DNA sequence: TATAATGGGAGCTGTCACGGATGCAGG
DNA sequence: CCTGCATCCGTGAGTCGAG
């Protein structure tokens, strides 16, 4: 029926953690990863691709897909491989598995219980051109950050430290994505910058301000000239549907010609130009034919020299027709 | 154990550990198989039947 | 990169008549 | 459980011109 209330039926299935549960899975997600630097240390391989592997694990057999990251192709056959290495291990150095797999069953808990902040957080964004469920996830994307980059020693409660990467992550998907013609992030704090700018000289001079104090409100650097290229940059395309009329009729794209493509009058113009220019260089002699077109490129398509051009110059001041080819 | 050393709660002499004042009770449907040495499977592995543990 | 923050929000209301499928009470 | 009728859902609803 409807998607949001679909996913915020899911989200009220995880009960909230108390702060005995947030400390507990925090410090197993830590002690998790210091097994897994701990693995690395004893075993040889890659902290990552032992990461991976106690993930493989731990998710399921439904999910082993190749990791950017990782060197080496992941199938479950390298999963089992890897996995095999790592249980033939001495007990002492066993129990390390033991740690990074409850470390990550408890970083999936963590994630999966906090999800109700995402949308708190996401619901205050609403409007920006990106639609709820996107915010959503884009602020999912932040949890999993923080859940990542958490520490429990600081004996902060994770919603503190959560929330800053959700905003982070919803704001860096709001400034990316928002807009057809793509502006790099930076130039759109910049054109935001000068909106509220804008926005507080009207408010102050009850008027719309000219450029130019636009250009002073902005400080040094900032001329007129500026702010117009930059409200220009700013402009976002309209659709080609916009429906033209109060009926269903025409859109506004049937009222636009096509410039590319050559009416049959310039195919016409090449044929004839390409024909009259043949017809009238009967003066030519063929030592000066072939040299004087390899000059202005007319068989492969790039003192004699002089000859021929002075004669071009004679034949010009001729039949005093070409004119119209000339514009 | 705890975050900072002086917290921590360290046994006086020989003695046994019992556990009072629970936060909460966890009913999980499962069977418990104690062990001595070793385990040969690890957390999140599944096992049918007859599976060495 | 760290006070803590843990389930959204608008809705569009005065047509009309059809084929096909889907469902429920009844013989 | 098979038939029949009630109900829901999707699909249509003139042409050209001008805006
Ligand atoms: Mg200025």
């Amino acid at each position: 029926s409807d998607p949001v209330r679909q996913y915020l039926h899911e989200i009220g299935q995880v009960p909230l953690l108390t702060l005995e549960e947030e400390v507990e899975l925090a410090r197993k997600v830590e002690e998790g990863m210091e097994a897994i630097k701990k693995l690395s240390e004893i075993t040889g391989l890659d902290p990552d691709l032992i990461r991976e592997v106690v993930r493989a694990k731990i998710l399921g057999s439904a999910r082993v897909r190749h990791i950017p990251g990782l060197k080496e192709t992941l199938d479950p056959k390298t999963v089992e491989e890897i996995d095999q290495k790592l249980k033939s291990l001495p007990k002492e150095h066993k129990r390390y598995l033991h740690i990074a797999r409850e470390g990550e069953a408890a970083r999936q808990h963590l994630i999966e219980a906090n999800l109700r902040l995402v949308v708190s957080i996401a619901k205050k964004y609403t409007g920006r051109g990106l639609s709820f469920l996107d915010l959503i996830q884009e602020g999912n994307q932040g949890l999993i950050r923080a859940v990542e980059k958490f520490e429990y020693k600081r004996r902060f409660k994770f919603s503190t430290y959560a929330t800053w990467w959700i905003r982070q992550a919803i704001n860096r998907a709001i400034a990316d994505q928002a807009r057809t013609i793509r502006i790099p992030v930076h130039m759109v704090e910049t054109i935001n910058k000068l909106s509220r700018t804008a926005r507080q000289l009207q408010q102050e001079l009850g008027r719309e301000p000219t450029y130019e104090e636009i250009a002073e409100a902005m400080g040094p650097g900032w001329d007129a000239k500026r702010v117009e290229e930059t409200l220009k940059i700013a402009q976002e395309p309209v659709s080609l549907e916009t429906p033209i009329g109060d009926e269903k009729d025409s859109f506004y794209g049937d009222f636009i010609p096509d410039e590319h493509l050559p009416s049959p009058v310039d195919a016409a113009t090449q044929s004839l130009l390409s024909e009259e220019l043949e017809k009238a260089l009967s003066k030519l002699s063929e030592r000066e034919a072939m040299v004087l077109k390899l000059r202005k490129g007319l068989i492969d398509g790039r003192q004699i020299e002089n000859k021929a051009l002075r004669k071009l110059k004679y034949h010009e001041s001729r039949t005093r027709k070409l004119r119209d080819f000339l514009d | 154990a705890a975050i900072d050393p002086e917290e921590e709660v360290i046994a006086e002499a020989e003695g046994v550990v019992h556990l009072h004042e629970p936060a909460s009770i966890l009913v999980v449907k499962a069977r418990v198989y104690p062990f001595e040495d070793d385990v040969e499977v690890s957390t999140g592995d599944r096992v049918a039947p007859g599976d060495v543990l």
